[PDB]
């Protein structure tokens, strides 16, 4: 009764026929799992430039 | 009494500030190695010290 039944913006067909970005992981080619990127940020150093 | 006087002097200063004390130029030159050109040329680039 749904079109995209992970919430994702590719659809059934889409996903399962791999007809979408070939970067994707073959795992997201199910409609049961989410195509969704999780991206976070890690600070390595700091410079204090003193006025 | 009468006093009469006269002199002269010289100064000479240098003011620097700590945290942006200089400013760098950097002359770069880009180029294509691979098979398609490519219009409008945008790179980003760094600048590491150590």
């Amino acid at each position: 009764l749904e079109s995209n039944t992970a919430g994702d913006p590719y659809t059934d067909y889409e996903k399962a026929s791999g007809s979408f970005d070939k970067a994707i992981k073959t795992e997201a080619r199910d409609p049961l799992v989410a195509a969704y990127p999780i991206v976070g940020v890690g600070m390595e150093k700091l410079i204090i430039s003193t006025n | 009494a009468v006093q009469d006087s006269n002199g002269e002097s010289w100064n000479t200063g240098l003011s620097i500030n700590k945290g942006e004390s200089a400013y760098i130029n950097a002359n770069v030159r880009y180029y294509n190695t691979g098979t398609a050109p490519m219009y409008k040329v945008t790179p980003t680039t760094n600048l590491v010290l150590d």
